[PDB]
């Protein structure tokens, strides 16, 4: 794209070139500069058609700007005014939409705000319940707590960025964008961590609780910060301009490609894990088996983020269009409600959690 | 003086904590098996090949196994068996064939299965003396069981080569007598894994291993609410 | 003659158990009340003790 | 004091029929699963049949399945066994046995080493 | 020969029953109408000892009300300082299964027993600075269910081969033997004067033994199922038993029968441990339904409930000065209730 | 690609591409 600052420089350069043409050049209309175009010697009584300029991104180049010169050697004035008459209809052939596409951005900005409000509220209760209770402490419920706190940090790193965007060199914008695309990376890494942990329990009987726990913690939180850091250093080394909101070029892949390759792997683990459950059903000896497999799959699809694979690999498309709006609505709905789903399915509906809550309530009633 | 004692006992506490944090890893790594079987059945050959209590310690594929043989005890099991609600698997050995020893084995398996403190343990089941069953086809099971005649060989259980179909029918009938007991209650907490073994066999150790992993896998799948 | 020896031992055990002193139920059960009454104050579970004396607080 | 008193028995002819009774005194009879055990002459104790607390669940040893009828009477506190189509191989001493624990499903009562919860026995000969 | 002996035994039993009914002049629940109620005993958890890996099976307070021994199935025997919650000693056992542990009245010795049929006595003196086996005892053929120190050199043991034994620790031999039971012998309790003791077995009978003579004196048959727990009343002239039938019973040594029965219609679970308080007015009973009921031992009403455990309460102990009550369960925790 | 990052880049490009258009709209209005 073209920045709003280059346009002014191009206009000044065009004006300077027109001035040089003025110096170089029964009485014709004199050449002139009307802050857009430089007009040649106007033949008396005839319209002058000048092609639309090639230094304006938003103009249709092919068209012609009509301006009629009269028999007195001056440019025609607008009837009742002292302004110069001109027909620029041909130049402006691309005015299909101005603010119509903004509605799509407001729609999406509202549906992820609702999703990341519900997935913040229902995932603060979950971390309260898991942390508070003593007998819900396990290696499984440490990794679930890191997951839930990564969902929470994602949600608040969405709200912060949205607020600062609503309200360029100044560092507040760049820190906002950095923590946005850091907490996003750590969230996709922590669903990969849970993919690996659940895949490691089944296929390895022996296990080191502390070594694997701290290894997963480091792989979860630390490793995205290397990617983010490298992106920050590259961006600052080269472009280092405006906010870090605008895309630069290939540099955007520095954090895209190590995240996309945490979605293919996590999908492979999914089909691997589901496959062994079919075996586990078959080996215990119908419709009941199909129902149980269906239920286990549906209670395993929010965890590993299966939906991502539907639109994981797509090149950047046009701002408005079929594919883009289908993709973006689908993704914002499921990415937003994923938090709430992994709250309800795993913490609230867990048998052990319900048992603990019931026992605590029973003790409270008996004490009362 | 009041601070020295409260420093010495703090250091004693830290040393004991380090020792229990080096023993917890061992206790959590090693699996435990209870080799429970009748006297008539050959669990002696099994302890050889594969005081009051006897212990065998071995390892397969860098996995440690303690197997406990109940030795010189009393015939009343209802008290000491409550010490065994934390073992990873009960290996149960019966000899297919005087009294009706098979019925006694059925009653013992039923009591183990239905026991309140033994509802979360899985049973690995060996049907021993499979050669004597083959040798008995030309010279008892029908007399003690009125259901053996009204029984057909499973459409879904394949028979190994070189076996007289009458012997396969007797094998699968004996197996299904334990299976009806194990599938009766059907709580969905523990499973029964039946096998076959000869009087002299070597695959047995590999068998137990390939079932203990399965038990552990199912345990993790119970935690995630999947099974 | 082992089972009749065991029967004889049971008979002699019942003879030993029968020929004992038996105190009236109301008397021994009043002695228990006298004991529980006399040692009421010293009990630390019946009466809760202030935290300055109770070494677990 | 848990005490069990078998009643009935005697010398019978084959193909006949005979009833047994078990007077259960000194415990809450309604809450205990009970069963019959027999001792063949020169053999060990073998389980014959059983009956749950309510009387719904009944099971028999295979060799006598469909030939015996066990029934408990909680009204008068008595265990009642009917035996039809008697066989010469069914001669034994009969023991009315109780399961050690109340409100349970499992039992361990085949122990010849002085299991405390069975009656003195009755003689059945054919 | 057998008829004249069995009928004689039945006659003698009927004579004993008629003597008991003759001496039954009234009940404990009639002469205790004008007794004040113990109110609602609301006990609080003051400590929680967390060191064991497997389930805790038995425990025993020391005579100073300061140290306690806890035995787990992981092979560890841990000595706890009840005030500061510091572990003082951790001892690794030769076998994995332990069913009993006892802390000597002088604090010098710790004995433990299990399925191994060998009672190991450990000397805590340790001038070297490490625990060591003082002497292991191997004279039983079943399993070692319960053991108790009379003093430094004598220890009473209960086995699962229907017999009890009295040992001499210095020689390592059995001084005498106690043979009267017809089932597994679960637990025993020593009188304060260490002269007599009781034994509860799996035949629903309790036997009162004379330590010095070597004979039993009394047989109490008031239960319907196996007796698990047995504990002397603090004056040494009565004791309470806890069976699997879900009822507790209070027996007397002079009335030679039961005085009172403790039962509640909402409780159908077995009893795993009982212990009286210091005065004797409260009776603590640990039940199978993951809590301990505080019974009023003279009114047969529940004073309160200790609902702190998440698994089967296995052992219960009361200090010699009555200051605290420690309970151990199969969730591997020791709760010290105020 | 990642949907949230893609949306952020598309939105930023849209805003920067609409400021130039709104600035040039006034020039079209006044000159024409
Ligand atoms: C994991 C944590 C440590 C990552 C921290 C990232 C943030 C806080 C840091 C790392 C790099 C930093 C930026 C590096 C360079 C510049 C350019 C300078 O002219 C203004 C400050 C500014 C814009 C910094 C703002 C804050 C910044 C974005
Ligand atoms: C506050 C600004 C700079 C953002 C900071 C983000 C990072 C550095 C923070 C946010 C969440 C934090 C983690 C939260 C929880 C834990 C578990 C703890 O047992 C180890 C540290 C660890 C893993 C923290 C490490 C630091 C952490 C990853
Ligand atoms: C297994 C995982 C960790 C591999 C991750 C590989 C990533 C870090 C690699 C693979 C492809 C690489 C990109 C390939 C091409 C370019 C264009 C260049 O002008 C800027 C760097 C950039 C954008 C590279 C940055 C680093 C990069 C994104
Ligand atoms: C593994 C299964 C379940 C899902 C497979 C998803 C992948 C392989 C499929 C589904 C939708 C497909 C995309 C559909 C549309 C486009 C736009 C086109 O201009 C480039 C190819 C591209 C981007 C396709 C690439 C492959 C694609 C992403
Ligand atoms: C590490 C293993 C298991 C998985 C590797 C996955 C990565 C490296 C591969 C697989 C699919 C690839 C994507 C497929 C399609 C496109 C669209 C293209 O216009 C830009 C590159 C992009 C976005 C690719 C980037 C790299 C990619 C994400
Ligand atoms: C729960 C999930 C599956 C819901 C996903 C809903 C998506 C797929 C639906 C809901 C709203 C739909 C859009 C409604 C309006 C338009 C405008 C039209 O000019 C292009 C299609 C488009 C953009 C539709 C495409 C599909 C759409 C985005
Ligand atoms: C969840 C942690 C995220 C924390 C992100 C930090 C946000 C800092 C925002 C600072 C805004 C400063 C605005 C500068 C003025 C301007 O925009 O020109
Ligand atoms: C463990 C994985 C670590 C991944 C590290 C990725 C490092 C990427 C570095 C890219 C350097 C790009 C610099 C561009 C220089 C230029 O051409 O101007
Ligand atoms: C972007 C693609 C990268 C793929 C990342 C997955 C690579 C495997 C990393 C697993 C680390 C697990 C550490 C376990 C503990 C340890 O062995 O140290
Ligand atoms: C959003 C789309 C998700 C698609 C998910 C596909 C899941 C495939 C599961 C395959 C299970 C096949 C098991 C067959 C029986 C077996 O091999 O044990």
């Amino acid at each position: 794209v073209m920045t709003k600052e280059e346009q002014i420089f191009l206009l000044h350069r065009a004006q300077a070139q027109c001035e040089k043409r003025l110096k170089e050049v029964g009485r014709p209309c004199l050449p002139e500069w009307d802050h857009i175009l430089c007009w040649p010697l106007g033949a008396p009584g005839e319209v002058v058609a000048v092609p639309c300029p090639d230094y304006i991104y938003d103009f249709n180049h092919k068209g012609h700007a009509y301006r009629r010169c009269d028999r007195n050697g001056s440019w025609e004035l607008v009837p009742g005014h002292n302004r110069t008459w001109a027909n620029y209809s041909e130049c402006v052939k691309f005015l299909t939409n101005e603010t119509r596409e903004r509605e799509v951005f407001d729609r999406l900005a509202m549906i992820y705000t609702v999703g990341y409000s519900v997935s913040l509220a229902s995932l603060t209760v979950a971390v309260l319940i898991l942390a508070y209770f003593r007998r819900l402490h396990c290696t499984r419920n440490y990794i679930h707590m890191h997951l839930f706190l990564s969902f929470m940090l994602r949600a608040v790193s969405i709200f912060v960025k949205d607020a600062v965007l609503y309200s360029a060199g100044y560092a507040g914008c760049r820190v906002a964008v950095t923590f946005f695309l850091y907490f996003l990376a750590t969230n996709y890494y922590w669903i990969l961590v849970e993919g690996l942990y659940l895949h490691s329990l089944i296929f390895m009987a022996f296990f080191s609780e502390k070594k694997y726990l701290w290894g997963f913690t480091v792989f979860g939180w630390g490793l995205p910060a290397v990617f983010v850091a490298v992106w920050v250093s590259v961006r600052a080394t080269l472009a280092n301009t405006g906010c870090w909101d605008l895309s630069s070029g290939n540099k955007k892949w520095i954090i895209q490609v190590p995240i996309l390759a945490s979605i293919v792997l996590n999908f492979i683990l999914f089909i691997n894990i589901v496959r062994v459950l079919a075996t586990k059903l078959r080996e215990t000896n119908t419709r009941q088996q199909y129902r149980k497999l269906l239920k286990s799959t549906l209670v395993l699809m929010p965890l590993f983020g299966v939906h991502y694979i539907v639109f994981m690999a797509t090149p950047y498309t046009e701002v408005s269009g079929t594919l883009w709006q289908v993709q973006m609505h689908y993704e914002m709905l499921f990415n937003s409600f994923q938090g709430f789903f992994v709250a309800i399915i795993y913490c609230f509906c867990n048998g052990e959690v319900q048992a603990e809550i019931k026992k605590s309530w029973s003790r409270w009633t008996l004490a009362l | 003086d009041q601070r020295n004692e409260e420093k010495a006992q703090r250091e004693a506490n830290k040393k004991i904590e380090k020792q229990l944090q080096k023993d917890k890893q061992v206790y959590r790594a090693t699996h435990r098996l209870l080799l429970l079987g009748a006297g008539e059945s050959g669990k002696s050959t099994i302890v050889k090949q594969m005081t009051g209590i006897f212990e065998t310690k071995f390892q397969v594929d860098k996995v440690n196994f303690h197997m406990f043989d109940v030795g010189g005890q009393r015939d009343e099991r209802r008290k000491w068996i409550q010490c065994f609600n934390d073992v990873t698997a009960i290996i149960f050995v019966v000899a297919s064939s005087q009294t009706n020893r098979l019925q006694e084995a059925l009653n013992l398996f039923k009591s183990i299965w239905n026991n309140r403190w033994l509802r979360t343990i899985s049973v690995i089941l060996f049907l021993n003396k499979q050669d004597l069953l083959a040798e008995k086809v030309l010279a008892k099971i029908e007399d003690y069981f009125p259901e053996f005649a009204r029984y057909t060989t499973p459409e879904d259980a394949t028979p190994e080569p070189g076996e007289d179909p009458r012997v396969t029918r007797a094998k699968y009938f004996i197996r299904d007598e334990f299976l009806r007991i194990s599938t009766a209650s059907g709580d969905g907490r523990h499973y029964c894994y039946p096998h076959f073994t000869c009087a002299v066999d070597t695959e047995n150790i590999r068998r137990v291993f390939n079932d203990c992993r399965d038990i552990i896998q199912r345990m993790h799948l119970r935690q995630y609410e999947l099974l | 003659t082992a089972s009749i020896a065991q029967a004889r031992k049971l008979v002699e055990q019942l003879k030993m158990e029968a020929n004992i002193d038996r105190i009236k139920v109301s008397k021994a059960a009043a002695d228990l009340m006298a004991y529980c009454e006399a040692h009421a104050k010293e009990d630390p579970l019946l009466t809760p003790v202030p935290a300055s004396e109770n070494p677990f607080r | 004091q848990v005490q069990l008193q078998e009643s009935g028995g005697g010398l019978v002819q084959p193909g006949g029929s005979l009833r047994l009774s078990c007077a259960a005194s000194g415990f809450t009879f309604s809450n205990y699963k009970m069963n019959w055990v027999r001792q063949a002459p020169g053999k060990g104790l073998e389980w014959v049949s059983d009956i749950s607390q309510s009387g719904a669940s009944i099971s028999y040893t295979g060799s006598v399945k469909g030939r015996f009828t066990i029934s408990r009477d909680n009204a008068k506190n008595t265990l009642y066994l009917q035996m039809n189509s008697l066989k010469p191989e069914d001669t034994a001493v009969y023991y009315c046995a109780r399961c050690p624990a109340p409100f349970t499903r499992d039992c361990f009562d085949v122990t010849s080493t002085t299991y405390a919860y069975r009656g003195q026995g009755t003689q059945v000969t054919v | 020969e057998l008829d004249q002996l069995r009928q004689e035994a039945e006659q003698l039993k009927n004579q004993i029953r008629d003597a008991r009914k003759a001496c039954a002049d009234a009940t404990l629940s009639q002469i205790t109408n004008n007794i004040d109620p113990v109110g609602r005993i609301q006990m609080r958890t003051r400590r929680t000892l967390r060191g064991h890996l497997a389930k805790i099976y038995a425990m025993h307070w020391g005579t100073d009300s300061r140290l306690l021994v806890s035995a787990s199935q992981d092979g560890k025997l841990i000595i706890w300082d009840s005030y500061t919650t510091n572990k003082v000693h951790a001892i690794p056992l030769r076998s994995s299964w332990v069913m009993t542990c006892a802390y000597a009245p002088s604090g010098n010795y710790v004995a433990c027993g299990g399925l191994d049929n060998i009672c190991s006595i450990y000397n805590l003196k340790t001038r070297e600075g490490n625990v060591r086996v003082s002497r292991e005892l191997a004279g039983h053929t079943g399993y070692l269910s319960c053991c108790r120190f009379l003093d430094d050199n004598q220890i009473v043991t209960s086995s699962g081969d229907t017999t009890c034994a009295l040992w001499d620790i210095e020689t390592g031999q059995q001084t005498t033997t106690f043979t009267g039971h017809t089932g597994d012998v679960m637990s025993l309790s020593l009188a304060p004067d260490t002269r007599l003791f009781v034994s509860g077995a799996c035949d629903a009978s309790a036997k009162l033994w004379d330590v010095r003579e070597g004979m039993c004196r009394q047989t109490f048959t008031g239960h319907e199922s196996d007796i698990n727990a047995i504990c002397f009343f603090p004056n040494g002239n009565a004791f309470a038993t806890g069976s699997d039938d879900a009822t507790c019973r209070l027996f007397d040594l002079r009335a030679d029968q039961e005085l009172m029965t403790y039962s509640h219609d909402n409780i159908i679970c077995g009893i795993t441990s009982v212990s009286f308080s210091k005065s004797g007015r409260l009776l603590l009973a640990g039940y199978d339904d993951f809590n301990c009921n505080v019974w009023d031992a003279l009114k047969a009403d529940r004073a309160g409930v200790l609902a702190g455990h998440d698994n089967r309460v296995s052992c219960l102990g009361v200090t010699d000065d009555g200051m605290a009550v420690a309970t151990g369960s199969w969730d591997s925790f020791l709760k010290i209730w105020n | 690609a990642v949907a949230e990052i893609q949306l952020m880049h598309q939105r930023a490009k849209w805003i920067q591409d609409a400021r130039r258009r709104a600035f040039l709209h006034k020039l079209i209005a006044e000159i024409h």
